[PDB]
């Protein structure tokens, strides 16, 4: 799961979707090009998305990635500098631990806080 | 050693995962229409007849209460960061 952790970390901290093998939870359509629609591959999800907290976590991940991609596309930059927020995210170096319990919920919560901070900074100032 | 793993799971995560009825704390989602959604219940029972003879009933109640309080804080008080 190391490469999957890499993809998830990228989607959670920079909104980048490098998914050449159709694996990640979500993906952009449309391969002018800004009215993008996201989908969610239900089959490849990590949590079954049946209860309410699992759906909350899933959509928090999706929204974190979406907001970070928006921020990154507006500034015409290829990546968001790590100093753009005081909430810094570490890499996922143990997938089993991350999926143990509420660990994934806190990880996605930190990523969502950083994403919302940067997105609101960008909109309300730039 | 594996019973200690049971206890460790219950005391640090509120988990009754794969105990097969060997633990003195069983998840009890069996209700009779009263609190179908566990607004008042925390559906977990504590059988005093299953406490092993090498655990004092006081420490067994303390274990039950530690697990119940962890599940409480994490699910109803939404205290996720502190519980983690």
């Amino acid at each position: 799961s190391q490469d999957y952790c890499t993809m998830l970390y990228e989607w959670l901290t920079q909104g980048i979707l490098n998914d050449p093998y159709q694996e990640f939870m979500t993906y952009d359509d449309l391969e002018r090009a800004w009215d993008t629609q996201y989908f969610i591959r239900k089959d490849v999800l990590l949590r079954d998305c049946d209860s309410e907290e699992d759906k909350n976590l899933l959509f928090k991940m999706l929204r974190t990635g979406i907001l970070l991609k928006v921020v990154r596309a507006s500034l015409q930059i290829p990546t968001i500098p790590s100093n753009s927020s005081d909430i810094t995210i570490q890499e996922i170096n143990d997938f089993a631990d991350l999926m143990e319990g509420s660990n994934l919920e806190l990880y996605v919560d930190k990523c969502y806080s950083r994403a919302n901070e940067i997105f609101l900074k960008l909109f309300f100032q730039g | 050693s594996l019973y200690y793993e049971y206890l460790m799971n219950w005391l640090t995560k509120g988990l009754l995962r794969a105990t097969y009825g060997e633990f003195f704390i069983a998840e009890n989602t069996d209700t009779n229409g009263t609190d179908d959604d566990f607004i008042y219940h925390i559906p977990i029972e504590f059988n005093q007849e299953r406490v092993p003879a090498f655990i004092p009933k006081e420490l067994a109640y303390k274990i039950f209460m530690i697990g119940k309080s962890y599940i409480f804080l994490e699910k109803y008080c939404k205290e996720v960061q502190w519980t983690n």
